[PDB]
């Protein structure tokens, strides 16, 4: 979509796995504020936004 | 209310004492003010922040 326009896509009720994204070389900027990437597997949130 | 003289002492003592633990509770700039969920959030290079 465009950006005044933008998606937000609710996530919840998952089995998350961040490793198959940690592990992709698709992404040219992979920038984490306040949580270590290779830390994501063994925390649990409440919710997520996209 | 005679015996303030010896009461004001114990109120004091429990009051430094609450305050001090009361001071566990602070951010002081940092993400968290535990511990424990800082080591198990942050990455090692960056904790020491």
């Amino acid at each position: 979509a465009s950006v005044y326009a933008w998606n937000r896509k609710r996530i919840s009720n998952c089995v998350a796995d961040y490793s198959v994204l940690y592990n992709s070389a698709s992404f040219s900027t992979f920038k984490c504020y306040g949580v270590s990437p290779t830390k994501l597997n063994d925390l649990c949130f409440t919710n997520v936004y996209a | 209310s005679a015996l303030g003289k010896l009461q004001n002492v114990v109120n004091q003592n429990a009051q430094a004492l609450n305050t001090l633990v009361k001071q566990l509770s602070s951010n002081f700039g940092a993400i968290s003010s535990v511990l424990n969920d800082i080591l198990s959030r942050l990455d090692p290079p960056e904790a020491e922040v």
